[PDB]
RNA sequence: AUGGUGAACUAUGCCUGAAUAGGGUGAAGCCAGAGGAAACUCUGGUGGAGGCUCGUAGCGGUUCUGACGUGCAAAUCGAUC
RNA sequence: UUCAAAUGAGAACUUUGAAGACUGAAGUGGGGAAAGGUUCCACGUCAACAGCAGUUGGACGUGGGUUAGUCGAUCCUAAGAGAUGGGGAAGCUCCGUUUCAAAGGCCUGAUUUUAUGCAGGCCACCAUCGAAAGGGAAUCCGGUUAAGAUUCCGGAACCUGGAUAUGGAUUCUUCACGGUAACGUAACUGAAUGUGGAGACGUCGGCGCGAGCCCUGGGAGGAGUUAUCUUUUCUUCUUAACAGCUUAUCACCCCGGAAUUGGUUUAUCCGGAGAUGGGGUCUUAUGGCUGGAAGAGGCCAGCACCUUUGCUGGCUCCGGUGCGCUUGUGACGGCCCGUGAAAAUCCACAGGAAGGAAUAGUUUUCAUGCCAGGUCGUACUGAUAACCGCAGCAGGUCUCCAAGGUGAACAGCCUCUAGUUGAUAGAAUAAUGUAGAUAAGGGAAGUCGGCAAAAUAGAUCCGUAACUUCGGGAUAAGGAUUGGCUCUAAGGGUCGGACGAUCAACUUAGAACUGGUACGGACAAGGGGAAUCUGACUGUCUAAUUAAAACAUAGCAUUGCGAUGGUCAGAAAGUGAUGUUGACGCAAU
């Protein structure tokens, strides 16, 4: 049964801090507590340790990432830029 | 010792003799743990004896976790109906 | 602090040249479901350890007591 | 209902001042000071506990025999069997690739 | 009056950094023969948290060229670097994330981090989480390189200065509100003693230039010139403009 | 004004230790069931979150402007909090 | 508090006995850290001190008493303190701690003039101080004194350093064999150098297991009650360090190849990167049996006797139970822009320099045997009388152990073990007080003001508005029930294969009967509602007249700065803080 209408994980804060601030925390809290796919073993076993550290439960491998997500949008763009420039110096 | 014998007969247990809540006297989680362990123990007993198959066992395993049976004999009656059809 | 269950090694200890004293202890204990029997313990005082041999048969106990070296100080009870 | 006391001068409940209650041949309760529990040696590569190795405080390993501190295999008391297996497979395949 | 709060911090008694739990200073390798002529391969051992630092750190092991042993280096981990990855550092290193190259051996538009201001100072620029340096030009005749800094400034750096390909990991940290005083307390518990802060207008005249008055107000312009002396520089120092 | 002595009280940082009954409320995650073409929507359990809450030890000190006010005490005692 | 006896010139206060009480295990009990310093114990003894008394004392006089290879210190490093090399300063001295330094010594070879000159290599870490709660080599039980003990005595162990022999193992294939494997063992060559592990670590939650305690059955003893009843009430029945064998969740190995997906936790995770299942391996927290060890300790009975004080006998056994209490531990889960010491020290592996057998050698990581373990602390109080407050001051001062009943409970109330019965007394019962209480009818008319007091109170069931950031508001408000006794219904474990037998938990619901209509019967225990001003909230300060609307806070905004820099410190400096830092940063509002 659905327990809360819209607060979700932010129900632990009660009525404090303001609805707008609680809404911002809710979006980032879900991402940092989420489970992610591992690119090395293909399983859904990647969770966060400290901020920017992501470790897979299987295959015991740790990847440096974003504060609250495994990969940021800015880092994805950088990979494309490096790949494009890499192919212009070797071919 | 005399007072303990009366309580085992059911005396001194009315509403005027209770000062803690029902949870404080007996936690709800303790009750749930005892009955869920009873249901799972029965299911493994039937499967290992060949009285039930793993396919029906797996279905009944997740039904007991879902609060489908209120006690042991409710599960037994359900198994009889399942095996009678 | 150590127990031996072999008679052959027990006699070797009694002539180890560092053993000077020994004691014999008689225990009156009950068996599983029978008449009481006398239990004897042979304790050899070594330099570092005390070795205890326990035998429940009185017939073999008498032979072992006689076979002890005559130069060993043996304390009865 | 017998109560006990510390047997040393330290009156605080620190990691080095832990006690256990035992009953003596005299028929009374008495505190027994217990040493901190030991930790199993871990694999050098994967970090998991090593099988077949005794668990002792660091100074106690000097008193036990070598058979309690190693395994009859390469990297016996350092790396576990699976990590040793990976080392051998990697060593063979990489060196073969070097020739070609 | 008495010595004001910002003057007392220079004595460094209770205002020093709390460095008990630090993993170590994060620096590149010492510029050596292998770095300036070829490349040397290192292996990432682990990625660990560092107290007082948002960005994670990477432990990379290299072999000693001149004697038989291993050398441990502490790097700031970029996004995408993982345990077990090989790291290549030197003049002839490839253009891949995590590799350390001179700024003169990379093309235009390359994104780099932990950039040396001078060759051999082992990383000075773009160290905080999510920050990077954009390379925007080369001057081969003058052996110089033009870059753009996270603040937006344009700087000219020697082409022999080194940098790490990629962006510093841990980005997006400051987008989450702290939401209460307790989390602010634990943040600065592992940095230094600079929190909480008392407003100057709440103090007495002996304590702060903003102190005193039957109302809580500053009473004179808060824009203070660059030429003012210690005890006067409270407020907006050498402000070119104010307002929203 | 000159030269000296104090952080055993107390203020703040740091290092290494220790201490904190029993209740109320029931957030994420998870299981089963029901309604519905679909998106989905509801019910019962499980779970045990919070600079949450009642209330001991503890810490603090609101009121009686109580006691005392050549005091037990150069700041204490009682109730209430 | 009381009665009697003893002692004394003298007794409300000393001692003994008897009685009545209290602390009630977060103690008025049993130990300690600081601090005190002989206050500890015995004998003698009362001028002064113990705000009455005194034959008593923490007083006075005279003596006695603190025993360690294993408990601490000593060793290590933490924040930090501080020499040397150097640079400052007229100078007392300041800076700095690896710094612009030619910074120091352990394996052995070479010599049989004598003890260490000489030959390769190794290592460059470069004072020292800093914890009686952090790290750390090693001891337990019984007994013993007027006062000492994990320190003495008896017995039984262990560690370190150093000497050395025998047995065993190993070698003519020189430096051991077995298992497919996980790996096993009484042993079973390993320098420089390198690598890894242990030391070494947050907090909260539930669950599993262990130990002690609590509760309880039978039996063998002792004590109490016995008008009547009670196969009854109380009490004893214990097993150390260490040692041998054995014992485990987790993990791992082999076989095998899974959708009709299965396995599985209280809590949903795991499997073709090989599940379930079958068979094995391992850590020894922990438990069991035996040795230690009944010879001890405990409980009783029958006999000697001024006596130095004893002798002889028996028994000391077998079970049950758990949301119990305390504590340890294991596998897990939640949380962080917080991810939760260092070093000494010990071990393993990689490596293969040397050393080595056949008429002979090697292993002191296998067993046994020999010697030694210094120095300083150790009595006692630890507080309403041994510490600090001018004092034998109702204040202040860190911590461990924790029985039964009632009850949700470490609440209040009563009791067992143990400890106290101390605080000047006798007589009387005016006024006024301090503290605790009760009131006809009215019900805030009192007063600046409901100040003070009263009312409410636990649990179960029913019911619950405006408003709202949708989380709350909420125990909103407002109602009902509650004892005792006799019964009924439901909720489990195990055992041989379709159902029986047997054993053991308090949980909830319901029904009769019963009473001066009483029943959270003492104790314990929210008043509520409609609004305005103000600060968002939790938090913080004027120790000793102000706790607030003041401060802080998250959020918002502005300002400076790319290191040859911003802000700040210093008399100076080859000097410092931010900075183990780099704009998602530091600094200033
Ligand atoms: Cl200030
Ligand atoms: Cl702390
Ligand atoms: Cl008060
Ligand atoms: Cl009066
Ligand atoms: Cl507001
Ligand atoms: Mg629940
Ligand atoms: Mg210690
Ligand atoms: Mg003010
Ligand atoms: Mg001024
Ligand atoms: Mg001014
Ligand atoms: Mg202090
Ligand atoms: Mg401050
Ligand atoms: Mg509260
Ligand atoms: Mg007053
Ligand atoms: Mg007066
Ligand atoms: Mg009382
Ligand atoms: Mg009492
Ligand atoms: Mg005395
Ligand atoms: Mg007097
Ligand atoms: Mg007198
Ligand atoms: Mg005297
Ligand atoms: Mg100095
Ligand atoms: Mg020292
Ligand atoms: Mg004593
Ligand atoms: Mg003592
Ligand atoms: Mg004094
Ligand atoms: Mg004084
Ligand atoms: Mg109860
Ligand atoms: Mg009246
Ligand atoms: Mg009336
Ligand atoms: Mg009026
Ligand atoms: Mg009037
Ligand atoms: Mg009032
Ligand atoms: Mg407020
Ligand atoms: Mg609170
Ligand atoms: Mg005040
Ligand atoms: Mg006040
Ligand atoms: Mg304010
Ligand atoms: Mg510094
Ligand atoms: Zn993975
Ligand atoms: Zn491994």
């Amino acid at each position: 049964a659905k327990r809360t209408k819209k607060v979700g994980i932010t129900g632990k804060y009660g009525v404090r801090y303001g609805s707008s601030l609680r809404r911002q925390v809710k979006k980032l809290e879900i991402q940092q507590h989420a489970r992610y796919d591992c690119s090395f073993c293909g399983k859904k076993t990647v969770k966060r340790g400290a901020a920017g550290i992501w470790t897979c439960s299987c295959c015991k491998k740790t990847v440096a990432g974003g504060a609250y997500t495994v990969s940021t949008a800015a880092a994805a763009t950088v990979r494309s830029t490096i790949r494009r420039l890499r192919e212009m110096v070797e071919a | 010792r005399a007072h303990a014998q009366s309580k085992r007969e059911g005396r001194h247990s009315g509403y005027g003799k209770r000062k803690g809540t029902r949870e404080a006297r007996l936690p709800s989680q303790v009750v749930w743990i005892r009955r869920l362990r009873v249901l799972r123990r029965l299911l493994a007993k039937y499967r290992d004896a060949g009285k039930i198959d793993k396919h029906l066992y797996h279905v009944l395993y997740k039904e007991s976790k879902g609060n489908a049976f209120k006690h042991k004999r409710a599960l037994v009656e359900h198994i009889i109906q399942a095996k009678a059809d | 602090a150590r127990e031996i269950t072999d008679i052959k090694q027990f006699l070797e200890l009694t002539r180890r040249a560092d053993v000077k004293t020994a004691t014999v202890k008689i225990n009156k204990k009950l068996n599983k479901a029978g008449k009481p029997f006398r239990q004897t313990k042979f304790k050899v005082r070594g330099s570092s350890s005390l070795y205890t041999l326990v035998i429940n048969d009185a017939g073999k106990a008498k032979k072992l007591i006689q076979s002890l070296p005559p130069t060993l100080k043996v304390n009865r009870l | 209902a017998q109560r006990v006391t510390f047997r040393r001068r330290n009156p605080y409940n620190t990691r080095s001042n832990k006690i256990k209650v035992v009953k003596t041949p005299g028929g009374i309760l008495r505190a027994q000071h217990v040493k901190k529990l030991a930790t199993r040696p871990k694999c050098g590569d994967c970090g998991s506990a090593l099988q077949g190795i005794s668990t002792l405080r660091p100074r106690q390993y000097a008193t036990v025999s070598k058979t309690h501190k190693t395994v009859s295999r390469a990297y016996g008391g350092s790396r576990c069997a699976n990590c040793v297996k990976e080392r051998i497979i990697r060593a063979f395949l990489i060196e073969e690739q070097k020739i070609v | 009056g008495r010595v004001i709060r910002n003057q007392r911090k220079g004595a460094g008694s209770i205002f020093t950094s709390h460095t008990r739990l630090r993993q170590g200073a994060a620096k590149l390798r010492t510029l050596d023969y292998a770095e300036r002529h070829g490349y040397i391969r290192g292996i990432v051992k682990q990625i660990v948290h560092d107290s007082g630092r948002g960005a994670p750190l990477a432990k990379v092991v290299f072999r000693d060229p001149y004697k038989y042993r291993l050398r441990e280096e502490i790097f700031i981990a970029n996004e995408g670097v993982h345990t077990g990855q090989f790291i290549y550092a030197g003049k002839k290193a490839s253009l891949n994330v995590g590799n350390v190259l001179p700024l003169g051996s990379v093309p235009e538009g390359t994104i780099v981090s932990n950039v040396e201001e001078k060759p051999g100072d082992r990383g000075a620029l773009a160290r905080a989480s999510g920050n990077y340096v954009i390379i925007i030009g080369h001057n081969p005749d003058e052996n110089k390189t033009r870059v753009r800094l996270p603040s937006g400034a344009k700087k000219v750096i020697s082409s022999d200065a080194r940098g790490v390909i990629g962006v510093i990991a841990g980005g997006g940290r400051v987008d989450k509100p702290l939401l209460k005083a307790g989390r602010a307390f634990h943040k600065y518990r592992l940095k230094r003693n600079s929190w909480p802060k008392t407003r100057g207008v709440a103090m007495n005249p002996v304590d702060h230039p903003h102190g005193g008055g039957n109302h809580q107000h500053i009473g004179k312009a808060s824009t203070i010139s660059r030429g003012a002396v210690s005890g006067q520089k409270a407020g907006l120092i050498a402000a070119r403009r104010t307002g929203l």
